[PDB]
RNA sequence: GGACUCAGUAAUAUGCUUUGGAAACGAAGCUUACAAAAUGGAGUCC
């Protein structure tokens, strides 16, 4: 079966849905904690299925959809997993493409982590959780991401 | 379609020597390797990292690279996230974008 | 908004190919990053 964190998970690698969920619900929240700070927090996980143009569309709307006048700093939590981190390094390139042509400026975090799937077998399946702000600084504790 | 060109690689002879490109052939262990190798000859080089590049096809193997070292060999290693432009005839050269990974391993 | 199909060379997870030796054990190499899935890939089902 699969491993995190060096601890077993009822996870089936091949079902996107199944593990997307499982980041969602127990990775990012290992990485960084919404309560405590300013920050409002979009989640989007991304499979090799995913429609470039439609996914851009709805990046645009999430980076501008918390409120304006409670003074919140829009983040999107954009993270996939193995086979589906191409897709999702297309549809993440082309949004800020589509995003610095207005003069504006875009500020992201990477952080890499890996399932580990089981003489004994040990393979990395690779993990990229990126952060994506128009504000230079967030209040999120993402001390072990990459300023990008 | 006809032939697809290499991408531009504004690279110094320091750099050079500092960073390996992650070919879609490249086996796992041979990737390791050469990673090795190059950790310890970073240091007469004068560099804090070994840059590891791929893009397209290889990305997924370049990051599971980049998951053994960070922990099954305890380094720091920071990720980017990048876009190359390469060329292509199909005849005329037409400008094309693919997406690829900057992976830097710290000694 | 949900759930999916489509790329057969990481064909080989300290391995693998070629190579030397009876064997012990050696040798060479497997980086100059992509999969018409980046003109914002192509389709299906609810
Ligand atoms: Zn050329
Ligand atoms: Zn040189
Ligand atoms: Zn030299």
């Amino acid at each position: 079966g699969v491993y995190y964190n060096e601890i077993s998970r009822d996870l089936d690698i091949s079902s996107s849905t199944q593990c997307l969920r499982f980041l969602k619900e127990t990775v990012i929240p290992s990485l960084a904690n919404n309560g405590n700070n300013s920050t409002s927090i979009q989640y989007h996980g991304i499979s090799k299925n995913d429609n470039i143009k439609k996914s851009v569309n709805k990046l645009d709307k999430q980076i501008n959809m918390a409120d304006r006048s409670l003074g919140l700093q829009q983040v999107v939590c954009i993270f996939s997993y193995g086979p589906h981190i191409q897709k999702m390094l297309s549809i993440l390139e082309i949004f800020k493409k589509g995003y610095i042509k207005n003069n504006k400026k875009i500020y992201q975090w990477n952080k890499l982590t890996s399932f580990d799937i089981k003489q004994e077998e040990r393979l990395k399946v690779p993990i990229l959780v990126t952060m994506v702000s128009d504000s230079e600084i967030i209040d999120l504790n993402l001390h072990s991401f990459t300023k990008q | 379609r006809v032939t697809k060109h290499p991408s531009l690689k504004t690279l110094t002879h320091k750099q050079i020597h500092t960073t390996i490109f992650v070919k879609s052939t490249t086996p796992y262990v041979s990737a390791l390797k050469r990673i090795n190798k190059f950790l310890d000859s970073v240091h007469k080089q004068g560099s804090s990292y070994v840059a590891v590049l791929g893009m397209g096809k290889a990305v997924e193997k370049t990051l599971a690279l980049g998951c053994h070292f960070q922990d099954q060999k305890n380094k720091k290693i920071e990720v980017y996230t990048k876009t190359i432009e390469v060329l292509d005839e199909v005849i005329q050269l037409k400008k094309r974008a693919v997406s690829g990974v900057e992976l830097r391993i710290y000694v």
